[PDB]
């Protein structure tokens, strides 16, 4: 998965 | 209580250096070591290093050559500095404290500092109102918001009525436009009957460019 | 370094149900593992230390177990507030390392979106750019279609979508679709329409306005 710097959440 | 407050987010040019200050309270730097952890889209959570209560430092091996951590015990501040930044160094940087003085279980964290490494320039956002109307009012519920457009880099904080209005608020994740600048909307749903008596203001703060804007949103 | 593998990547459950997170190590690390939670726009929050030891301020529904190379974080009854990512960390070997994380999604009943449309502000038009915003509020599930039509002409490529993370209270999503066009083009057209398709809608919902 890729970490999102904007939401501080994982984006799959 | 125990708190770790970090310095604000900002832009760093390629091959330049990054500086972050971690101010702590609720404990003494003479009693506890402070760790530094970063979180990037590519490598996720990554432990960088630590400055111990005695003054000794340990750096993760791939960072030993370009990392330095210092502190001022009296001022309760810890200083993070990393040289020769490159694009994949774009990440959120945290300072943290463990439960015991020697361990690595991080019970307390700073709020994080989003550091963006790019060659571009910092630009403040323009803020435009998303006015409530009939086209946005159904069943006694009206929707309104703010368009936060054309800024760089992330992040931007949006609040409503100086923090007094939180329920019904949706601040959408920013999207990158073809220009290379970010844009987002923040919306909130409210009773339409309050539109005549209540003032609705979105508080926009783009820290990297020191741009603070309060936008009043009215029906048209 | 010690490689930590978290499985699976995504995890979707329903409220009240029990859920388990897996963290496997490349070699034995005893019980030297810690667990963290990351809510939207938050920093990590220490949930469990040393495989099973509990943490002050952390709800009783969080527990952990395992030793050697196979570890498990559990939530016996999931709440909507539990929507987050979950990371494991080892510290048996230097340097301490983290797993890649597991995303916890919650299921809920279908909710049709409320659809609102916002014409561009006169303030924005003073700049030479027009943004038309279409809001899809509080819906489940995430999948939705937004179609833009300007004077009955299908728009394509000139709009951008953004979806919020799942709401920690009611487990819904909200979506924004922003059609962007020049001030010149915006003034050369009249009807701007946003058509929404969703599972909770028995019929597509169209929100529109006439410029002026
Ligand atoms: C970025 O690129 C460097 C080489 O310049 C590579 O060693 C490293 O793995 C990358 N960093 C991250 C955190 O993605």
């Amino acid at each position: 998965x890729q970490f999102d710097l904007s939401t501080r959440r994982l984006r799959c | 209580q125990v708190q770790l407050k970090q310095s604000g987010p900002g832009l760093v040019q390629p091959s330049q250096s990054l500086s972050i200050t971690c101010t702590v309270s609720g404990f003494s730097l003479t009693n506890y070591g402070v760790h530094w952890v970063r979180q990037s889209p590519g490598k996720g959570l990554e432990w960088l290093g630590v400055i111990w209560s005695g003054g000794n430092t340990d750096y993760n091996t791939p960072f030993t050559s370009r990392l330095s951590i210092n502190k001022d015990n009296s001022k309760s501040q810890v200083f993070f500095k990393m040289n020769s930044l490159q694009s994949n160094d774009t990440a959120i940087y945290y300072c943290a404290r463990a439960l015991t003085y020697y361990d690595y279980e991080f019970a307390y964290w700073g709020q994080g500092t989003l550091v963006t490494v790019s060659a571009a320039s910092t630009k403040g956002p323009s803020v435009f109102p998303l006015a409530p109307s009939s086209k946005s009012t159904s069943g006694g519920t009206a929707a309104l918001g703010c368009l936060v457009k054309d800024y760089f880099p992330e992040p931007v904080t949006v609040s409503w009525n100086s923090g007094a209005l939180t329920s019904g608020v949706h601040t959408f994740p920013a999207v990158l436009q073809s220009s290379g600048l970010y844009s987002l909307s923040s919306v909130v749903t409210v009773p339409s009957s309050s539109l005549g008596t209540q003032t609705y203001i979105c508080n926009v703060n783009h820290k990297p460019s020191n741009t603070k804007v309060d936008k009043r949103v009215e029906p048209k | 370094d010690i490689l930590l593998t978290q499985s699976p990547v995504i995890l979707s459950v329903s409220p009240g149900e029990r859920v388990s997170f897996s963290c496997r190590a490349s070699q034995s690390i005893g019980t030297n593992i810690h667990w963290y939670q990351q809510r939207t726009n938050g920093s990590p929050r220490l949930l469990i230390k040393y495989a099973s030891e509990s943490i002050s301020g952390i709800p009783s529904r969080f527990s952990g177990s395992g030793s050697g190379t196979d570890f498990t974080l559990s939530i016996n009854s999931v709440e909507s507030e539990d929507i987050a990512d979950y990371y494991c960390q080892q510290n048996n070997n230097w340097p301490t390392t983290f797993g890649a994380g597991t995303k916890l999604e919650l299921k809920r009943t279908v909710a049709a979106p409320s659809v609102f449309i916002f014409p561009p502000s006169d303030e924005q038009l003073k700049s030479g750019t027009a943004s038309v915003v279409c809001l899809l509020n509080n819906f489940y599930p995430r999948e939705a279609k937004v179609q833009w039509k300007v004077d009955n002409a299908l728009q394509s490529g000139n709009s951008q979508e953004s979806v919020t993370e799942q709401d920690s209270k009611d487990s819904t999503y909200s979506l924004s679709s922003t059609l962007t066009l020049s001030k010149a083009d915006y003034e050369k057209h009249k009807v701007y329409a946003c058509e929404v398709t969703h599972q909770g809608l028995s019929s597509p919902v169209t929100k529109s306005f006439n410029r002026g």
